[PDB]
């Protein structure tokens, strides 16, 4: 009654269930469908399913762990950027904040009525997460190498370098898998990874 | 975000009221520092324009003194420009604790190696001496202006950071604490009323 | 004690301030000032200004008003208090408060 | 319940007990035992015992009152300095802060598991407190006289010349009555007071 999760019924419910999906009214004010909080939710069943997810994929655990780490570090940095005013930022900090913004706007958001995300199977999820995590890794490695030696790469530089690739990355979600073939989208995302690799080689 | 995370209770009411009082005292104390800083800013800018006008006219004094030194001597320019070995005027950097923040300043130093002597330029040493006096006085006033200008430039960012801190304090935390206290008072009222009603129902049941 | 005022000026102002005692040859045997004549280029002047800025042993600099105008963007690209930079007028260019980087920092204070 | 005054029982017993001995939770976390608040506590037996301590000692009352004043001024300056990061610690503030910090460290905490701390009589307490007020008085007098006249004395020259005196003053705590008689320890206190006098004369 009112979102207060300390009310008696939710308190009795949280002790018995195994998976819990806390939801946030602020996100729903943003129309951030689905308005899940992704920070107080949890699920005790991960350990029992890691075996399955390895017997089919074997390439998900790093993705999940890095996603949790980046989101957690963004949340920690939220206070520091709120008070400071977005000035006292090392380049890695800006990188993680902005990649967190991209993942939140892209992977986390999803419309529940438009034909192209009425449904989304697992493989596309894996593809998108792999794309975004790989981009994070390459961006930070390039910035580290250019930071230690000389000409520290600012985030504005990579932004102006590959804004088009960022735009393609975000617009990845327009697929409607029902019509298009799975391998077609897999090759599409491989092509975007090729684009990112080419850009990072040219900057290299 | 909009409510500091704690379980409502009476003790919690005491701690939150104390934290609000601490924030208020911090805000007042910051306001006092901002008052002092803007006072320093205003007093620094008070007569920088005046002293700069004095600078301009004194430079013009030295300028037409040079114009008259162009008369008796002649082509002294290259003779002087070649004769360059050591300085007789130096910067002795000091400090100026204008406020809680310290800004560096400067001091006019006569190092000791006297100004050189050119007695051969067709025997015009007097004009050169008065020109020396003119430019010496000018350089004194100029080191004073440099100290002032350094303090001004640093004190600007000092004021900016102080103002940002007081603003962030007065427009973030105080409303948050106040809303938390409102919620706490409401919860305490709820909890007492539940007991009131249930006690009443015991009372009524005991009549039978 | 350790820091020396440096002058970037035309011939007359340079003679004037060498005459007032300002002037040294360091261990490297170079002048701590620059002469400005009619025939100079803004680009090498800017590189010499950068030579001044980066060198630690200056503190305060003294540049004429039209000479400081000739290098205005590169002059204002620097914002640090310890390398103080101060403007002065000249014989044909009396002092102008409307043209000054620091007084431009004091925006709306007129 | 909860370590505060909210409960009716603690309120009621507080309202009829003559002497309250409130114990700090934070000082209990600091392990400077005994963890007494020294600020939320009281006792309505000062005035009666004034007559007793005048008839026998003639010295305890002003020393004790000054001890409270100096400790409290340290508390207030602590409440002030939190924001400015101790930048505005003047000379007199520095003397007060250091004096009360010494009172905290050496003469407001004992080790019940050692022979020199399991019990301090009245006279021993009075001697240590007299010594504290003594060096405070002399230091304040010196700094004031020199600031008024010429060549102000700051805490740096004070630490330089009389480090031995301050070390001896901290080491009064270890004048073991269990292994030494009263005569030795009392003569030690007097001789350290005279050493402090001589050193201050030297620095005058």
């Amino acid at each position: 009654p009112g979102g207060d999760f300390s009310d008696p019924v939710t308190s009795a419910t949280l002790g018995i269930v195994q998976v819990f999906w806390g939801l946030d009214k602020k996100l729903a004010q943003r129309k951030h469908f689905p308005s899940v909080n992704w920070l107080i939710s949890y699920s005790k069943y991960m350990r029992a399913l890691d075996e399955y997810y390895d017997k089919h994929f074997t390439e998900f655990v790093p993705l999940r762990t890095k996603a949790k780490e980046i989101l957690q570090e963004e949340e920690d940095l939220a206070e520091i950027v709120q008070l400071v005013g977005k000035a006292s930022l090392a380049e890695t900090d800006k990188i993680t904040l902005e990649v967190a913004k991209l993942i939140k706007d892209d992977f986390l958001q999803q419309n529940g009525y438009t034909p192209y995300d009425r449904f989304c199977p697992f493989y596309k999820t894996v593809g998108m997460l792999s794309n975004m995590i790989s981009f994070y890794d390459m961006a930070r490695r390039a910035v580290e190498t250019t930071a230690q030696s000389d000409n520290k790469i600012t985030w504005s530089i990579i932004r102006e370098h590959m804004g088009e690739i960022l735009y393609k990355l975000s617009s990845m979600k327009f697929k409607d898998p029902v019509k298009d073939g799975e391998a077609k989208i897999k090759a599409d995302y491989a092509q975007l990874l090729e684009d990112m690799q080419n850009a990072f080689r040219s900057l290299e | 975000k909009d409510r500091i995370e704690i379980f409502p209770s009476r003790m919690a009411q005491t701690i939150m009221k104390a934290r609000l009082k601490g924030a208020q005292t911090g805000r007042n104390l910051l306001k006092k520092k901002s008052d002092a800083l803007t006072l320093r800013f205003r007093q620094i800018l008070k007569k920088i324009i005046e002293t700069k006008m004095l600078m301009g006219e004194v430079m013009r004094e030295a300028a037409f003194s040079l114009a008259e030194a162009k008369f008796t001597a002649g082509d002294f320019s290259t003779t002087v420009i070649q004769n360059v070995n050591k300085a007789q005027v130096k910067i002795r950097a000091k400090k100026d604790n204008v406020a809680g923040v310290t800004l560096p300043v400067f001091e006019h130093y006569h190092e000791g190696t006297d100004s050189y002597e050119l007695t051969g330029l067709a025997r015009g040493g007097e004009q050169l001496a008065k020109l020396k006096r003119n430019y010496a006085k000018a350089v004194e006033l100029l080191v004073e202006l440099a100290s002032l200008q350094t303090s001004f430039v640093t004190l600007d960012e000092a004021i900016k950071i102080t103002n940002r801190r007081v603003n962030a304090i007065e427009h973030v935390i105080i409303p948050r604490i106040e809303r938390t206290l409102a919620y706490i008072i409401t919860e305490l009222d709820e909890r007492e009323r539940e007991e009131f009603y249930r006690l009443k129902k015991i009372q009524e049941k005991k009549k039978i | 004690r350790g820091k020396l005022i440096a002058v970037i000026g035309d011939e007359d102002t340079v003679t004037g301030f060498l005459l007032g005692g300002i002037g040294e040859l360091n261990k490297n045997r170079h002048p701590n000032f620059l002469v400005v004549e009619k025939d100079t280029t803004i680009n090498e002047i800017e590189d010499t200004f950068r030579q001044f800025l980066n060198r630690d042993d200056i503190g305060i600099i003294l540049i004429n008003q039209y000479i400081a105008e000739m290098v205005r963007h590169a002059l204002d690209a620097h914002q640090r208090s310890i390398p103080a930079v101060l403007e002065i007028p000249s014989k044909e260019h009396p002092y102008d408060a409307a043209k000054d980087s620091i007084l431009r920092r004091a925006k709306g204070m007129f």
